[PDB]
Formats: structure tokens, C-alpha cells, sequence
């Protein structure tokens, strides 16, 4: 009930200027290591949605906010509650390069959880799906790199679950395979689940969502639907590209305004 | 407290995919890498022949006191260890890699540790089925009467499927005890006696030397020559023993799994 | 002089349907495995040029075609003559995940080949052209997947080779710092050095490139400039994608007259 | 047919290379992975009272025939062996890894299994940095008059960086000899005496155990506390088959490196 119940998030992986943990340590566990937050005191909700998009800078990493809500990373401080959400999209990752594509279907079909006979259902629809014929007899060590992207978007694509988390791809395939690979994603839309969607292609961002986040260092700057974030976005970049008056003179004043902005 | 139920109902819910995917990384590893396969006998019965060959020398008489004992006493033993030596090692470390693959999908990471070992357990179906093709050419041709050990088999699974939990889960919150069980896999050829005689010795320290629960099933191996038909009540002092270390294994390694099942993401 | 001597150029990674090799064989060291090409009979020039631009479907897996100019692959059949070329572009290669980002500027740096007062004059502008100014004493496996590829083309860029070749990124960044990526690679293109451009943006390559290839499934149908090449290679997929008439009846029938164009 | 020019003078253009990124490895593995570091003189100390406590309590008496050798004999030996065991099976692995992130870049690939053995080097400077203060408690001293082994310390270099190259090269086109290493380095604990005395043995066999060339610098380490301040001259027949094992297998080593050198990278 309302898709999610994102109270307050924090999450903190601290710095360690030397060597890994005990490098001063005593019988007391406590360390010495320099604090840094990644999230602070995030909270909105979902109200069964169609779709968010995220975009931002990648200093604010954007992908620990994904797998909070994939529920694969705790939060330090705070509560979420949905659903049988995803695994996000499990893309390129999970292949094991020494097995043939009859076997690494029988991997990430089963690693996704599905019984033996559905895995037989599945089957011919996945080959019929990559074109990638007589190769499908072949360890993925002599595919090409746009192979493999073929390949595991195909299986990590017959999900069903609740709530979907999109990485920065959407289309990775390539020419006349996205064409297919967009119409899948047209499904999703239609069937009217959550997809959290994350890019930097405003072109795309634009031409998916209805709702989106903005995210500056943690800190949730703004949420709207569209139609006046994105520019008030671009309205950002385009004062910091342009000059954003003297990058050493401001920029690196406005870093240590936003390092600043690690605490009050 | 039974917190262990929620381990265990994991496995049966999961026994197909403990199967298929067992096989695969036989597939991975001894296959698909090199030239011809199946190095795993090749290479341990090379191995046995060291060993013999620096021990059975210094106990060229002085054999144990039945009529057959000799290499014969000592690859009998020496099946097991292979089975420890290259299965807790690999077992313990098989969470400090691919959890990265593994957390982004939906399956229960108990049964991560424990197919990896059944993955060493096919290692048993070709070494220890080319021990009869040597034991049909003992005095007994195969001694049909008593070759009954599919329950000391049994206790290889049940131990290691067990202790791989103590030193899975509590392998990754440290990183420190790989190095421990890289050693005390190394001490557990030598406090248990695969190779002498442990009748050299009163009945105090030899008797305080069985709590290692590894020296029961050598003791099982070792008997598939025997004749021991009920080798339950001749030692069922201490078999119970057997099966009250694993269960307390079992248990323990339950209680370290859930209060660490959602935190190993950042080790 | 003409800056590439290709000629007839053949490579072929044969298929193994079962296990690896001696699968079946004898002290006799042949085996028994299906024969498959990869590139047939490839002869062009280069005339010092500025810019090549290489398209096609990834079925031909095109990687090959360049790392052969790279030198790190031997051909099967042909020669190649160039000078002292580059080793490619070694963006997101290279970089251990557990070094820092002092350590591995000097891995990278003394990888590609440089002496210990050059790895110190080239020193402070990569953590200038990076910004990622206090993660630079932490180790890689801390970072975000936008900050490896942000750190991994700052350092894989000051090579001054002979005869570079690009993958299928060429500003791999993020906003506000492919403005800067872009302007890096203008550097080249005025030096007017040899740059073999591989994508499937069509926008970028246009934008980008002079002369351009088209391979198709080791077979190289074409090669001009740009100005006819492209559209005509926007026609095959305008013809392939809009029904290419009845992908079964046709396009099953087209791969297999392209397994026909296997060999004769 | 001098090819093996080609190779050292790649070793010349780099020793900065060599060097600075040796202790990278060191700092990859030793530290930045676990809690307290250095366990590599914390292993190995468990790991030399575990043969001694089998091997003394044969030779409780029997010592070698000086009055110091005891586990004094031992340890002075198994300096060596740790630089062996776990030196020779990853340098050969040094190559089947890590070429897609090598051959994408342009230096010399000969140099690639040289560093990961000088990374184990440093295993040593504190290994047997700390036998000193054990040896501080002997009879002698110091015995600041003879512990004169820079000679011998540069063997296992030279041993070492030359044979991995018949076994790294060569370890690649086949993936077989990696099996092979994996048994032949276990072999040689007993094939060599670190444990016993030789002197069981007739002229014959014992003379002809000695064609091994490592048992000569276990007689060099074994000699830090002896007194020998011309350890030349009384074994002068063979230490030239020492110097001459390492020029064959260097040469041999480099001749099968450039016949496959632009090859291995579909394997």
C-alpha cells in the first residue's frame, strides 16, 4: 500500500585512510576512522505509481538508493516496507564464462527461482529471443562483449516480480535489437507495475517516466513529476557547465559548501 | 530456541537445486579447462604412493595385527581425507567470492556453502569406486557379506554440510579464520590417525583422542574389510557422541547464519 | 607509410561442441572439431588518414578486426605493417579493486610504459582532470561504477602512441565531464593521428569520423568516406527492421544464405 | 643460439618495474583484505611445531652428530621450504589469470611471473628476520664470524626466477603442468631431507639424491650456524652442477617462452 514507506534513510560506509580494520586497535572493538555519510533523512512514497526516474551526478553513487529498495543492503537508520519486490536486473552479472547458453539459462533461470518445469516452458522463447543460433552450443567465452549483453538481458527479463529497479542500460543489445528490446519494456508500462528507472540520457528520461527524484549528495533535492524538474535540472547543469563562475574560484568553494553539507 | 528449522526446511524446499547446479562447477572445474580430464584420481593416487612410501618405511614390519593390514590399512583411511582437504578449504571460501553474482538474485544463501561440497562429494563416486577394482584382489574377493557403509557415508555429508556453516557464515564477517582452517585442516592429519597405529599409548590419551568426531568414520572406511556387521554396539558409547557433535554443529551454525544472514554485502 | 599494410586477412577460433581439447583424440595431435571463420579476406589502406570509423551488427563481433591492428592477436593469413602502435584504450581494465587511487595511476601508468620522473610530472593533473578529490586515498572497491570509468579514462588518455583504436564509448563519464572528454579526444583529431572508431551511435560517428568501413560477418561489403556509406548501411537496417518480409521466411533463410557465405 | 639475451635485458630496462610493483601484490593480498596482518610468520610457526612434534618424537634422541641439531636442524631447513611451496604453484598461475589485463597494455610479458616470486621474496625478511632472535639464545651468539650467505639467499633467486618460465610459459598452452607442479612441489619435502639424516645410505644412492639442486641450498642455510667460512671447496664438484642447473634451465626456459610468446591468448 502506497508502493513504498521510505522514512528517514541514512547509510554510512566510513573512511579508512590506512589499512583495513584493527589497523589500531585494542581488545575494545572501537576504531579510528573518518565518518562519511552516502544518504540523509530520505522519505517519500510511491502511491502504486507507474514509474520514477533518478538522475543527478554519479558522486552520489544513485545505485545505493536502487538496492536499498531492492532489499539487498541495510539501512543504517530508517524503515521500508513494499512488497516481493526484484532483484533488480540481473544484466551481465551471474554468467559464469565456462558454461555453454543451454547451461547458463539453466543458471540464472534457477538462480531467479523457478521449478523444473517451468524451465522447460521458458526455454525455446529465451533462443528464439537472442538470435544467436549456432553459438548457443558454445561456452560465453568466445562470444563478443555485444553477445553477452544479448544474452542476459534475455533471461533476467521473464521475471514477474512486484517492483522493478532499472540500471543506467535500458537497451544495451544493440541496432535492430533494441527495437525488440524497448516493445519488451512496453510491457512493464503496460501491465502498470513500479519501475525505479536510472540514467543520465535525458532524451530517454523524458521519453519513459511520469515521475521522477533528484539527488544531490544524499540529499533529496526536489520531487515532482516531470515537467518542471528536469529543466530546473538542466537549469543546473547549464550554470555549471557554461562557467559556474570560475570552477576554482566557486566550484571548489561549492564542494566544501556541500562538504559543508555532510553535516549541519 | 529453533531457529535451525528455518535452515533445514530450506534444503528440502531447494533439493533439485542443490542437484543441478552441483554438477556444474564439476563441469567448470575439472572440465572445459584443459586437456583430458579427471586429474582427481590421477593426481591423489600419485599422492597416496608419497606417503606410503616415507611411512610404510619406517613400519615395514610392525603392521596392525590382523593378517591383511598395510597399504591396504592406509588407502582404505585415505579416502576420506581427500575428501577434507580440498572440501573445507574451498567451502569456507566459497562466500568471500560471487556473493557480488549471488545477492542480486532471489534464492537462500544457506545452501550456497552446501552444494559446493556435493560438487567435492562426485570426487568419492571415481575415487572411492576405483578402490573395489583394487579390493577384488584381496583374500576376499569382495567380502559381499559386509560392505554395508552407506551410513558412514552418510556422516562425511551430515559433518561437513554442518561445519560449513560455522566457517562460511562467521567466514565473512572476519576474513581471519581462512587462515585458521587453512592450518587446522593441515593439524587434522595428524590428531587423527590416518597413518599409525594409535595403540602405542594408555588408555587415558588414547581414548582422549576420538573427540575429534573424524576419527569415527575412518573407523567406518576401515571397517569395509572388516567383518564388523553390528560395529554400532561394540563402540555405541561413544556413536552417540557422533551424532550429538553434529547436531550441535548444526545448531550453532543456524544461530551464527540469521543473526549475520542480511549484513555480508559490505565484507 | 600508408599507415596500414592489411591484406587478406583470415582468422578463425574453431568450435568445440563438446569439452575441451583432445576431447577424443590420440597421440596423433589432431581433432575433431566444426570449423568457423571470423574474418575472410580483409585488404585496405589507410593513407596516414585521420579517422575510421567501423559499424555493422555485433554478430561479426568487431573487436577482433581491431585488436588484430593493435597487435595482440596474431592472423592466421596475411601480414600487417604498421609502426608503434597503441595498445587500444585500457579504460576499466587494468585497475586492482584494491589499491588506491595513488597506487593505481602508478600501476596503469607504469604498465603503458613510462620512467619514474615521468609518472611524477604526470601526477597531479589526473587527480585534477578526475575530481574526485578525497577518494583519491581510498581504495577502487569503494568507489561507484561512475567514478572507475571516470578514474580509468583519465589515466589510460596520455599516451602519445602512433595509431590509437577506441571502443564503443568514447566519452564514458557523465554529464558535465563528457564536455571535458570530448574536448580531450579533439586533441587527437587536431594532432591528426590514425584513430580506428568502433560504435553504434550513428550520431557520434557521423559526428566524429571521415572515413568509415562496414564489416558484415567478416566480409567487408564497402568502404568509402562517409556520405553514401552510412545511409546506404541506414538502408540495410531500414530494410531489415521496418519486416525485412517475414523474418522467418526470409531472415531464416538470410542467415543461412550468410552461413553459405561462410565459404563458397 | 643465444635468444636468452632478449630475455635479461628485459629484466635490466625494469628493475624499477620489477620492484615498485612487487610490493603491490604484498599490499594486495597480506593487507587490505582482513584484520591484523603478517600472518605469514603466524602460519608457518603453528605450521613448523606440527612436523616437529611428529618427526621429533621419532628422533628423540639420534640427533645429527653435532651437539647443537635439534628442531635447531629443522627450522634452519624449512626457511626454505616455505618459499617453495606456495612460490612455485603461484607464479605458475601468475599467467593462466590476469593477460587480458596484460596483454591490453605493452611491456614485456617475461617480466610477469618475476615480481610475483620477489613479492614472495619479502616472506622471507620477515620469516627469517625473525630467526634470528630465536638464534640469539644458541651457544653462540650470533656467530657474527660466519653468517655469510648473501651467495646463497641469491640461489633461490636465481633458482626460482629461472624455472618459472619452463613452468609458466609452458603452463599455459597445456593447463596441465599446473596439475603436475601441484604434485612436484609436494614430492620435494621428501625427495629432499628436511627432515632426516641422508646418512642411512650407502655412496651410491645417497651421492645420487643430491641431483636436485635444491638440497644445495638447504646444506647453505643449514650452514648459517656451522662455521664453514669456505663452503666452496669442500663440495666444489657439485656446486658447479648448481650453477650449471640454473644457466640449463634458464636458457631452456627462454627458448620456450619466444617460440610461444606472441601466442597465448586464446588459452
Amino acid at each position: 500500500e502506497h508502493a513504498v514507506i521510505v522514512e528517514n534513510v541514512t547509510k554510512k560506509y566510513k573512511l579508512f585512510k590506512r589499512t583495513s580494520e584493527r589497523l589500531l586497535d585494542m581488545i575494545l572493538p572501537g576504531g579510528y576512522g573518518e565518518d562519511f555519510y552516502a544518504l540523509r533523512n530520505v522519505s517519500f512514497t510511491a502511491d502504486k505509481g507507474d514509474v520514477i526516474g533518478i538522475v543527478g551526478v554519479n558522486g552520489s553513487g544513485k545505485s545505493t538508493l536502487s538496492n536499498i529498495i531492492a532489499g539487498i543492503l541495510p539501512p543504517t537508520s530508517g524503515t521500508i516496507k513494499i512488497d516481493g519486490q526484484a532483484s533488480l536486473i540481473a544484466i551481465s552479472s551471474g554468467l559464469n564464462n565456462q558454461l555453454t547458453g543451454r547451461e547458463n539459462i539453466e543458471l540464472k533461470c534457477l538462480m531467479l527461482g523457478f521449478s523444473k518445469k517451468q524451465i522447460r516452458a521458458m526455454e525455446p522463447d529465451i533462443i528464439e529471443f537472442a538470435d544467436i543460433g549456432k553459438f548457443i552450443d558454445q561456452p560465453v567465452k568466445t562470444y563478443s562483449s555485444g553477445m553477452k549483453s544479448r544474452l542476459g538481458f534475455a533471461i533476467s527479463v521473464n521475471i514477474d516480480p512486484d517492483v522493478l529497479v532499472i540500471d543506467e542500460a535500458l537497451s544495451v543489445g544493440d541496432q535492430t535489437f533494441a527495437d525488440k528490446c524497448l516493445d519488451k519494456m512496453n510491457e512493464f508500462k503496460e501491465r502498470g507495475k513500479t519501475i525505479f528507472f536510472i540514467s543520465h540520457s535525458i532524451g530517454q528520461v523524458k521519453s519513459f517516466c511520469e515521475k521522477a527524484l533528484w539527488l544531490e549528495y544524499g540529499e533529496v533535492r526536489g520531487y515532482g513529476t516531470v515537467a518542471e524538474i528536469i529543466p530546473q535540472y538542466e537549469k543546473f547543469l547549464k550554470e555549471y557547465r557554461a562557467m559556474s563562475d570560475k570552477e576554482k574560484r566557486q566550484y571548489k568553494e561549492r564542494v566544501m559548501r556541500k562538504q559543508q553539507g555532510e553535516f549541519l | 530456541m529453533r531457529s535451525a528449522v528455518t535452515v533445514l526446511m530450506e534444503h528440502i524446499r531447494n533439493l533439485y537445486l542443490i542437484r543441478r547446479l552441483s554438477l556444474f562447477e564439476l563441469k567448470s572445474d575439472n572440465s572445459n579447462q584443459y586437456l583430458g580430464i579427471l586429474w582427481e584420481i590421477i593426481n591423489p593416487m600419485i599422492q597416496i604412493a608419497i606417503y606410503w612410501f616415507v611411512f610404510g618405511y619406517g613400519i615395514r614390519g610392525r603392521h596392525p595385527v590382523g593378517h591383511i593390514p598395510f597399504i591396504l590399512w592406509m588407502l582404505a583411511g585415505m579416502t576420506v581425507w581427500f575428501f577434507v582437504n580440498q572440501a573445507v578449504l574451498q567451502a569456507s571460501k566459497s562466500v568471500y567470492t560471487r556473493i557480488r553474482m549471488v545477492a542480486q538474485m532471489n534464492f537462500p544463501i544457506s545452501v550456497i556453502p552446501t552444494y559446493v561440497i556435493t560438487a567435492k562429494f562426485y570426487q568419492h563416486l571415481m575415487l572411492l569406486a576405483v578402490i573395489f577394482i583394487i579390493f577384488q584382489f584381496t583374500p576376499y574377493h569382495v567380502s559381499v557379506y559386509l560392505v554395508q557403509l552407506p551410513y558412514y557415508m552418510f556422516g562425511l555429508l551430515a559433518l561437513l554440510v554442518s561445519f560449513s556453516l560455522i566457517t562460511s557464515t562467521l567466514a565473512t564477517v572476519v576474513r581471519d579464520v581462512q587462515m585458521i582452517v587453512q592450518s587446522l585442516v593441515r593439524i587434522l592429519l595428524y590428531l587423527t590417525p590416518l597413518l599409525w597405529d594409535p595403540s602405542h599409548l594408555p588408555h587415558l590419551v588414547q581414548v582422549i583422542m576420538r573427540l575429534n568426531p573424524l576419527y569415527y568414520i575412518v573407523e567406518g572406511y576401515r571397517s569395509a574389510l572388516l567383518g564388523t556387521s553390528w560395529y554400532l554396539v561394540d563402540h555405541a558409547s561413544y556413536t552417540v557422541y557422533f551424532w550429538v557433535v553434529v547436531i550441535l554443529f548444526f545448531v550453532f551454525g543456524s544461530m551464527v547464519h540469521l543473526k549475520f544472514r542480511a549484513h555480508f554485502v559490505d565484507y
